[PDB]
């Protein structure tokens, strides 16, 4: 071995397989984004279509495994609904079992710590995937949460991920330095979506519909997409 | 030896930098170093720099590496040579080492001449404590390279020229400056940069339309910079096969959709860097 | 290698099958041993490879090994793996005794001992026993000497005499010549003269390296003491005199 | 993964992150007959090429289809049997729904079982991926579905679907009837406009004959239920869409 | 399922060094620097997170980590093969010790069990071991203040002043010289704290530091006051301002 | 017949063209040159001299160059040789090459001799399993012997020079035959690159109304061939302004040209 | 699976007739440390040289190349301690399991053969390796008196007088081959000790710090024997009054 399976290093003083797990999830060169707000996120994925039998209401990135909680992946999809099914066969745990609903920290505490096993024991190979999270907790507010083939879960101001998560991200950085705030204002769901939508744009420069792209907004008691008309309402500035 | 005698082919022939394009700085970047101590020497000593000695590439392959490497006889009219790094070796050892040797000293009898090397990942390993019985064979015919551009030997009004598309696996001991004072990247260009490159075939052809390039070069952020050639002829190629010996701009759409996928189902391997 | 049938299972394009004559191809490097049944008794016979005058001359781990007052075991090459075939046969005879009320034969117990080998060779997940052994001692309530050989194939074939291990073969043709099925020895030392001459061509004459027992009816079982036995180590040499 | 390589067992990312040992499957189904699945307006239908591969074969009597519990059409491609199994999969686990919840299955949360199933086969290193590109479509309260089955687990939500060795000329009919048709066609008269396909897909293999069979599944005509059709129906038709290809 | 119970790790090789061991060990050195102390009534440990782009929170991912409030450990290796094992770590004090006694561990013991996770899984079949070599710092009654090391084959020692991962020689090397047998903790934590600075560069915010200490009992911490045979947890780590006034002194 | 150089050429440098390592600038002297010019001051205690050495380190730092302005100051005769060209076509063409210099040296001694690189024909195990990598060996055991046998020389011995000073032989590495080694590191001190700069920079055109300053103290784990670069690269950072001397700018510009390349490749997915 | 994961180099054989594991085993303990055991008639002794030796290294609490078994019984271990915190566990249960059933102490012969029989149990099943290991024993009772064994990884013990481990030994033994007599006081032993460990190791300066030893006696008469590991200050007494 010590290249083909995972269970054994490479001389060096690493391996090789995992770091092709990450690779596939730029499988499907889509890109994606999440912000925060005083009582709301947002979540955003690019939807290609090729030819056109599909119906796209059943084309889906996104799971919203429970009330307070959201979730949408990258990479493929077939070994990502495993990782959202056991995820919503959890909470019928967490809940039944210690009184109340799984906090997102816990869940990326878990849905993780059960993958570096997928690479301890190597009969399951390790999922496709890297993988993030939503939600409106009650302490610590909308807090947002990264996962990943092998663990380094990660709380998070936003995010950014795809082929191209190096310069969507310096298009918001840039500003995360000027107006110092990890927070975000404008907190009522709806402007701060053509924030996510506006720097994007701003960064590729391309046009859309609701055909093409799409919604998600953690908020209490509440996870959901949307109709997506609100398209318009950047045309007013320039 | 008299192989030495046959690789010279081409030593001024003169294609200019006007047939190429997305380059305009890398050779900014080029045309400052190696012309100026062979046009101006003077300015080094006027200044006081140890000039330079040592230069290469790095990027993904067919990409356009090959003509910068003789576009610069076009300026010079001065002397070049063309080489590999691969038809060296052979089975008597140091047959293959004795010749770098051999070359050196035959730029030294005529100059203004300079070097080009391609693939010089064969000769582009890390020395190892443990190998192979001959893989070793190379490490000892690599380092007289090492040597001869700095060593003991001084050198000077000759220059070299190198390449790869895998600047990994090098021996560092190459890379010290001095045995070569400046690195670039040359990589897959912006679609401008990708579309002075898809007129020039025009600029020769019997063009007939007008532009029709900026929905067409919208596909063009997947190819290389040398697939297009083909593209530029692929049109014609089948224009005619209808025995319309009038090319159009109606006839290359069937060419450049069919070639990205021709090219994608063994393409994107890796980049190197 | 839970199951997986490594190479135990992989019969020959030859026949045979390569970790087994590979055990027994392994089993001569170890120390030599030897039987003898004559006329009313059977003997029993071993060396101890020479050590610094310090391998514990005291509470040594034998070669002879009881299971009960009328039968033993001798062995040879391997000894952690011939410590539980040791223990694994006693363990059948304190039961055969028991839900049979009465004690072991011998043609029951060198079927058995012959028979776990080859599940321990015709099993998934096990190694075979590197280790060739043989069985000695009366029946019940009869006169009659008995000895078994067996061996990791898994075969059990009796005898009147035979060797095992390190140069036997060096040893064997000198007892066929002496040793007959015409008639035995008379009693019990005749056997051991003759059963110690014959390996004194592997000896060196160390007296002390060599280990002798042997049975009789009525299982009075004995092991001897280095002088009575050394005290036949030398008037054997003193029949040399030619 | 060309050799001394990754291709030859499972679950080994190849270095560009793929499962050489998949890929090889879909072009055994690609090495399959022909089938298709067609969302009607209020419903779904379905075809396939039945093969005669000699003459000693009997109409209506070897078919290529399957069904689950009541409802939900199933068929099949490139490899039967491998279908074969985890149809008695289909049928078994959507039982274990109606004891429990007390109702029929939904068609949604029924790949989110037999989307893993497979998918659960692709993941160790000691089995072997379902060689088949299947298909199932039906109907419910929330209306009706059609999905398409990729042995991966890519199961997406169609309205047309294509399989065999006539993909991209089949599935180019559909494109090209679907656009003269943004109505949505009922039941019956979507049945010849499939038999369309196949009495022309089959153009590929004229070294022999073959037969058909198909599906049925609506509102107006079944309450929503599976069947087959007989009689003037299918007559009528493999004549008209045989009269109007020439 | 799972047909792959074949021992990996158990080959031998002819020189008798084992193969996976002494390349897992050869991650944590490539791994990031860390260190830990001990003094006469007080013990330290800390080190430093790399957070490697500027957005990601750093005060979630925390690399210290309780596993009693008596005891307290940190790594310089992999990251998530070291917060899965401490949950089965902390586990065990509540099962192995606690349940069938009452009381909390000591640590001459403690460490000893954590090593039985470690080669039960270099000796099973078909399961790597984990690229970490964490220590470990408590305190008891039999023997107080104490310090120790593991590694992932098993073999713990005990230790006075230490650092592991990938400058750690040149900490090693410099440590035992402006080191003292009874540097007491404020000077301690101060040698300790230059002890990393010189092993980086980017940037020695007072925020980009963790550390903590095992030393004497907070019970402003305990809550549930009102029983005097409750005494404060002995270990508690810092924040970022704490730190950051000790680090103004240099 | 192997060569020689006297007067033809040289390499044209100086100690004063170099700098630093000032403690390599003398050990290297009282091998060399003193015991061939003042010889009776230790021969009135007559102790047999310290002879050819080794000196290794990191590539670059002067491992090639110091023998230059000594071998500039020789007064005795001295070559132009490296390591892999000993090797020939035919078989006893090797050894047979390289009896004959010492030869040549002694036939023209007192003088030396020098290497520019040795770790091809140099390693540990004498490797034996193939035809050709022993031919090698033999050429490392011939002078294995013709350096401390038995009856070598007056002279100083084969000077190496390598990349590395762990592959080869303790036979050839120990007393007699390398009585000195000697490490070449950087380690960017600053006790003695605010010199080198202004060696390598005082012999050069410089405008005495700029920073000198901004990078030393600013930058700290650096090497010796590179800075040259710099402040060669600093002229480069004038004239394609076709400034005629240099600004202060210049090294702030360049500072971050050469070396500020610290670490991208694969960081999250290095190890986890 | 099978084809490739190499399960099967595990407990087979050579085709010349023998084990490479073990073999190699055997070996790779001679990498480690070095521990003797002797038998003197008044009581017995054991010894160990380390090598880890750095300075701020604590190597003064506790001890790792001896344990004990329990109130009658010790051991001077060798390999790698994580194979050997196992055993051990699995051997203490065993003399509070013989006495809790049998009401008294081991015959020290039978527990070696219940060592060995776990160390013999993984190089025949399975596909594991074994413990890579050797142990010295130092035990006392009644129908033997005083006794001292030592193991191997494989399985097979041996009863030996005077013996050595781990590194640089096979002189050991040579170099004190005329040494040994056996009337042998304590006294007279522990010089021995120094003697051999003081003329075979890397520096003969021999910090007290790279030294550990035990001793074994019969202080109560009619009374049972006095475990007692040697503590720095006391080792350091004897390792002075010799002279050094
Ligand atoms: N301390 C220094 N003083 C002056 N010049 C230096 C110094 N360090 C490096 N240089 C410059 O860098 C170059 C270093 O060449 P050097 O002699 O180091 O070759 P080398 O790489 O050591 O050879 P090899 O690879 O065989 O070891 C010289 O040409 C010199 O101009
Ligand atoms: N920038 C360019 N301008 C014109 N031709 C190019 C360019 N880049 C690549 N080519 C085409 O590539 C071929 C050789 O290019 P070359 O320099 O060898 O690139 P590479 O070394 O990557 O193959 C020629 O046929 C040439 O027409």
């Amino acid at each position: 071995g010590y290249d083909r399976h995972i269970t054994i290093f490479s001389p060096e003083g690493r391996l090789y397989q995992v770091e092709y797990a990450f690779k596939a999830t730029n499988q499907t060169n889509i890109n994606s984004l999440a912000v925060r707000g005083k009582d709301c996120t947002v979540v955003i994925s690019q939807k290609k279509v090729p030819d056109k039998l599909l119906d796209p209401t059943t084309v889906s990135y996104i799971f919203c495994i429970s009330r307070t909680i959201g979730m949408v992946v990258n990479g493929p999809i077939p070994d990502a609904r495993n990782a959202a099914l056991r995820a919503k066969a959890e909470a019928a745990e967490f809940r039944y079992k210690y009184g109340y609903d799984m906090p997102c920290d816990v869940l990326a505490k878990r849905m993780a710590n059960l993958s570096q096993i997928y690479t301890q024991r190597a009969y399951m190979r390790p999922l496709g995937v890297i993988l993030t999270f939503v939600s409106v907790d009650e302490e610590l507010g909308p807090s947002i949460y990264k996962t990943d083939p092998a663990g380094y879960y990660v709380g998070y101001k936003a995010t950014a991920t795809g082929p191209k998560q190096q310069e969507i991200t310096t298009n918001l950085e840039n500003h995360f330095k000027k107006s110092k705030i990890d927070h975000i204002n404008e907190e009522s769901w709806e402007k701060v979506v053509e924030f996510a939508i506006t720097h994007m744009i701003d960064a590729l420069g391309t046009e859309f519909s609701k055909n093409d792209l799409e919604v998600g907004v953690a908020t209490k008691d509440k996870f959901f997409t949307l109709s997506a008309e609100n398209i318009e309402e950047r045309l007013v500035a320039i | 030896d008299p192989l030495v005698y046959n690789m010279t082919s081409f030593e001024q022939g003169e294609i200019t930098f006007d047939g190429i394009g997305g380059l305009t700085e890398q050779i900014r970047e080029l045309r400052e170093v190696i012309e100026l101590p062979l046009k101006n020497p003077e300015i080094f000593q006027r200044v006081g720099i140890k000039p330079p000695k040592g230069v290469l590439l790095y990027g993904p392959p067919g990409t356009g590496k090959t003509l910068l490497a003789k576009a610069v006889a076009a300026t010079i009219g001065a002397n070049f040579i063309f080489s590999p790094a691969s038809g060296i070796v052979d089975k008597y050892i140091g047959e293959s080492a004795r010749i770098i040797r051999e070359m050196f000293a035959y730029a030294k009898e005529h100059e203004p001449c300079i070097i080009f090397m391609d693939e010089v990942d064969a000769i582009g390993g890390r020395r190892f404590s443990e190998g192979t019985s001959a893989d070793r064979e190379i490490q000892r015919t690599l380092m007289e390279l090492l040597t001869q551009m700095d060593g003991f030997d001084n050198l000077g009004q000759t220059k070299i020229i190198m390449a790869t598309n895998r600047p990994d696996t090098l021996d560092p001991a190459l890379l010290r400056p001095g045995r070569l004072d400046r690195k670039v990247e040359i990589p897959l260009p912006n679609e401008a940069g990708r579309l002075e490159i898809f007129k020039i075939h025009t600029a020769k052809v019997k063009k007939t339309g007008e532009f029709d390039f900026e929905a067409a070069v919208k596909m063009s952020d997947g190819f290389n910079g040398a697939d297009i050639r083909n593209c530029a002829t692929e049109a014609g190629f089948f224009a005619i096969r209808d025995d319309r010996d009038h090319i159009n701009p109606d006839d290359l759409m069937k060419a450049v959709r069919k070639v990205a996928e021709v090219k994608k189902l063994e393409g994107t391997i890796e980049y190197q860097k | 290698m839970s199951g997986y049938d490594r190479a135990l299972s992989i019969f020959s394009p030859d026949g045979h099958i390569f970790q087994v004559e590979y055990a027994l191809e392994a089993v001569k490097r170890g120390t030599c041993a030897v039987g003898v049944k004559g006329k009313n008794c059977v003997v029993l016979g071993c060396e101890r490879r020479s050590t610094l005058k310090l391998q514990d001359t005291r509470i040594t781990p034998s070669k002879v090994s009881k299971i009960d007052s009328h039968v033993v075991l001798s062995f040879s090459g391997l000894n952690a793996d011939s410590r539980i075939l040791i223990e694994k046969a006693r363990v059948e005879a304190q039961s055969h005794r028991l839900t049979l009320e009465d004690p072991v034969t011998v043609e029951y117990l060198t079927r058995y001992v012959a028979g776990v080998q080859q599940r321990y060779t015709q099993s998934g997940g096990v190694r075979p026993f590197g280790v060739s052994t043989l069985i000695a001692g009366f029946d019940p309530r009869d006169d009659e000497p008995k000895l078994y050989q067996t061996e990791p194939s898994g075969i059990y074939s009796s005898w009147s005499a035979q060797t095992i291990g390190r140069n036997s073969k060096t040893v064997r043709e000198f007892l066929e010549k002496n040793y007959d099925r015409k008639e035995p020895p008379a009693t019990v030392e005749e056997c051991v003269k003759l059963t110690v001459r014959s390996l004194l061509e592997v000896v060196q004459t160390g007296a002390k390296n060599i280990e002798i027992t042997v049975v009789k009816p009525d299982s009075d079982i004995v092991a001897l003491s280095s002088e009575e036995i050394n005290q036949y180590v030398t008037q054997i040499e003193q029949e040399k005199q030619e | 993964s060309i050799g001394t390589g990754y291709d030859l067992s499972n679950s080994v990312f190849s270095p560009d992150g793929r499962n050489f040992q998949v890929e090889y499957a879909v072009k055994a189904v690609e090495n399959g007959t022909t089938s298709i699945g067609i969302k009607c307006n209020d419903g779904v239908v379905f075809a396939v090429e039945k093969l005669i591969t000699s003459k000693l074969l009997v109409p209506q009597k070897n078919v290529k289809i399957q069904v689950v519990d009541r409802h939900i059409g199933c068929v099949y491609s490139g490899l039967i049997p491998d279908g074969r199994h985890l149809v008695n999969r289909g049928r078994e686990e959507a039982a274990s729904f109606k004891k429990l919840y007390k109702t029929p299955i939904p068609i949604p949360a029924f790949a989110d079982r037999l989307g893993q199933y497979v998918q659960a086969h692709t993941l160790y290193n000691s089995v072997r991926p379902f060689g088949v590109s299947t298909i199932f479509g039906g109907v419910d309260k929330n209306g009706a579905h059609l999905y398409m089955l990729e042995p991966s687990g890519s199961y997406w939500g169609y309205k047309g679907a294509a399989t065999g060795k006539g993909r991209q000329s089949a599935k180019a009919e559909l494109e090209k009837l679907v656009d003269h048709h943004p109505e949505g066609l009922s039941a019956r008269e979507a049945v010849k406009q499939a038999a369309k396909i196949i009495y022309l897909a089959h153009e590929d293999n004229k070294e022999k004959d073959f037969e058909l069979e198909i599906s049925w599944c609506s509102l107006s005509e079944t309450n929503g239920l599976h069947k087959f059709v007989k009689g003037d129906l299918l007559q009528e038709a493999i004549d008209f869409a045989q009269k109007e290809i020439n | 399922m799972t047909d792959r119970y074949s021992f990996s790790l158990t080959t031998f090789s002819p020189s008798g060094k084992l193969g996976q061991i002494d390349y897992a060990l050869t991650a944590v050195k490539q791994g990031v620097t860390s260190l830990g102390i001990k003094a006469t009534n007080g013990v330290v440990i800390a080190t430093e997170k790399k957070s490697s782009s500027p957005l990601a929170m750093s005060e979630t991912l925390s690399k210290v980590s309780l596993l009693t409030p008596d005891i307290g450990a940190v790594y310089s290796g992999m990251g998530p093969d070291y917060r899965v094992l401490v949950d089965k770590s902390r586990k065990v004090a509540h099962t192995s010790y606690k349940r069938i006694y009452g009381e909390y561990p000591p640590t001459k013991l403690l460490v000893s069990e954590v090593a039985k996770i470690m080669q039960e899984a270099t000796q099973s079949g078909g399961v790597r071991p984990f690229g970490v070599s964490l220590l470990i710092a408590g305190h008891d009654e039999f023997n107080g203040f104490s310090l120790y090391q593991v590694d992932p084959s098993g073999s713990y020692f005990p230790w006075k002043a230490t650092a592991i991962g990938k400058g750690s020689v040149a900490a090693k090397t410099f440590l035992e010289k402006r080191w003292n047998d009874e540097l007491e903790l404020e000077d301690a934590i101060h040698i300790a704290l230059l002890t990393l600075k010189e092993s980086v560069e980017g940037e020695f915010n007072g925020d980009t530091i963790e550390l903590a200490i095992i030393g004497d009992e907070n019970p402003d911490l305990l809550g549930y006051t009102g029983i005097p045979t409750d005494k404060g947890p002995r270990f508690r780590k810092l924040t970022s301002q704490e730190i950051n006034d000790r680090l103004e002194a240099l | 017949s192997i060569s020689v150089m006297g007067e033809n050429e040289k390499p044209d440098v100086t100690y004063a063209d170099v700098g630093g390592l000032d403690m390599q600038k003398q050990e290297i002297r009282e091998a060399v040159e003193l015991p061939l010019v003042q010889a009776d001051l230790y021969e009135q205690i007559g102790i047999d001299p310290p002879r050819g050495v080794l000196l290794y380190g990191p590539p670059g730092t002067g491992k090639t160059m110091l023998v230059k302005a000594v071998a500039n100051s020789t007064k005795a005769a001295f070559i132009r040789v490296n390591g892999s060209e000993f090797v020939h076509k035919y078989l006893g063409e090797g050894p047979r090459m390289v009896r004959d210099v010492f030869r040549l040296a002694r036939e023209n001694a007192p003088s030396i001799i020098f290497i520019d690189e040795v770790d091809s024909i140099a390693t540990k195990r004498f490797d034996a399993q193939t035809g050709s990598d022993r031919e090698v060996q033999r050429i490392l055991i011939e002078l294995l012997t013709q350096m401390d046998g038995f009856d070598q020389s007056t002279n100083v011995k084969v000077i190496m020079a390598t990349n590395r000073a762990d592959t080869l032989d303790p036979a050839l590495l120990r007393p007699g035959r390398l009585d000195r080694k000697i490490e070449f590191p950087s380690l960017r001190d600053r006790r003695e690159r605010r010199l080198i700069f202004g060696t390598i920079a005082s012999k050069m055109s410089l405008a005495p109304e700029a920073d000198l300053d901004s990078l030393i103290i600013r930058n700290d784990s650096l090497s010796g061939a590179v800075i040259a670069a710099i402040m060669q690269e600093a002229g480069l950072r004038a004239v394609r302004k076709n400034r005629y001397v240099i600004l202060q700018s210049d090294l702030e510009e360049a500072y971050a040209t050469q070396v500020k390349t610290d670490n991208t490749v694969d960081k999250f997915d290095f190890y986890k | 699976m099978g084809s490739r994961r190499y399960d099967s180099r595990t407990t087979i054989f050579s085709p010349e007739g023998r084990l490479y594991q073990v073999e190699y085993a055997l070996e790779s303990i001679s990498h480690a440390g070095t521990a003797i055991g002797i038998m003197a008639s008044d009581g017995i002794v054991l010894a160990a040289e380390r090598k880890v030796t750095s300075t701020l290294l604590e190597q003064d609490t506790s001890t790792e190349k001896l344990y004990k078994l329990n109130d009658k019984i010790a051991v001077a271990v060798a390999g790698l301690t994580a194979d050997a915190e196992i055993l051990i566990n699995t051997a203490r249960i065993h003399a509070q399991n013989y006495l809790k059933t049998y009401n008294e102490d081991i015959p020290v012969e039978i527990l070696v053969r219940r060592l060995s029989d776990i160390k013999q149990g993984y190089t025949q099943h399975g596909g594991l390796r074994p413990f890579g290991v050797s142990f010295i024993y130092a035990g006392y009772d009644d129908r033997y008196g005083y006794q001292l064994y030592t193991s191997n990884p494989s399985g097979n013990y041996t009863g030996w007088k005077a013996i050595s481990v781990g590194a640089n030994t096979s002189a050991a033994q040579t170099l004190l081959q005329m040494d040994y007599k056996d009337d042998m006081k304590v006294d007279d032993a522990i010089e021995l000790a120094l003697k051999t460990l003081s003329k075979t190791t890397d520096s003969s300066a021999l910090t007290y710090d790279r030294l550990e030893f035990a001793t074994i006696r019969k202080g109560a008469n009619d009374g049972e024997v006095y475990q007692k590991i040697f503590k720095p200050q006391e080792i350091k007494d004897i390792l002075v009054k010799t002279g050094i």
